[PDB]
């Protein structure tokens, strides 16, 4: 809010938290990404990302060593 | 603006050039364990330029895809972001 | 559960391709979400090939190796 930054990394900071906290925080970005800034976040729980609007899945592969692939997801097509 | 999105090479198990998605005013990286996922947001600090050790690395030689085992994809890497701001 | 829902899934049809899109036709977000997530989980265990090649479109899922018929 002093000085701003044009867009966000978040690693996965929905620690050790319940539901009621990861609503708070994804209520939160909801309502301040959208005029404020850009943000992009790692978790595993899944209604901070449901919140979200746009998702990247990423699927590892086998051989000689890992390879991983991008694929994009739409979420802006959903009710409630 | 904002940043539009990403481009890696050779860089943390992504070979050759792949175009990774269009970045909305929030997404989100999802994946189970070592899925290579933090590595995006380590060449995200490498753009931007940032010690080695935070990186969980050491040397800077170790970066390049494959050298991790030990066998090294190549001796060559690029990572390149693109900024999208109004105005077009 | 996920596995055998996907083995009468299949017989339905036969067409060997399975829409994400059909099974959330007549569902709420969350159990679309949960069904996203089976579809991961189930690509996880090897079971079952996912194809989907442009960045917006539905996932194509088609038996795998470990698709227990
Ligand atoms: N250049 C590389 N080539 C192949 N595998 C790598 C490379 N660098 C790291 N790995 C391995 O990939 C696995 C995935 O972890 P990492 O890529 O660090 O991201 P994340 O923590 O998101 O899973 C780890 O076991 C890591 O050691």
């Amino acid at each position: 809010s002093y000085k701003p930054a044009p867009f966000f990394v978040l690693d996965e900071i929905d620690a050790a938290l319940d539901n009621t906290n990861i609503g708070k925080v994804a209520n939160y970005i909801k309502e301040q990404s959208t005029c404020n800034f850009q943000a992009i976040v790692i978790s595993l729980k899944e209604e901070f990302y449901t919140k979200a609007e746009s998702l990247i899945g990423v699927y590892p592969e086998q051989g000689d060593c890992v390879i991983s692939k991008v694929l994009t997801f739409d979420l802006t097509k959903y009710p409630d | 603006g904002f940043l539009k999105l990403i481009e890696i090479e050779n860089f943390k198990s992504y070979k050759g050039r792949q175009i990774i998605g269009p970045f909305q005013r929030f997404t989100a990286i999802i994946g189970p364990n070592g899925s290579g996922k933090s590595n995006l947001m380590d060449a995200i600090s490498f753009v931007l330029g940032e010690k080695t050790s935070n990186l969980r690395v050491k040397t800077l030689r170790d970066l390049i895809h494959g050298a991790p085992v030990g066998k090294p994809a190549a001796n060559r890497a690029f990572v390149s972001m693109v900024y999208s701001e109004e105005g077009a | 559960q996920m596995l055998h829902g996907l083995q009468r899934a299949l017989a339905k049809t036969g067409a060997e391709s399975i829409s994400l899109l059909e099974l959330c036709r007549n569902t709420n977000r969350k159990q679309a979400a949960a069904k996203f997530y089976s579809f991961l989980v189930l690509k996880k265990q090897q079971a079952i090939e996912l194809t989907q090649e442009e960045p917006y479109s539905d996932i194509i899922a088609t038996p795998g190796p470990r698709f227990h018929i």
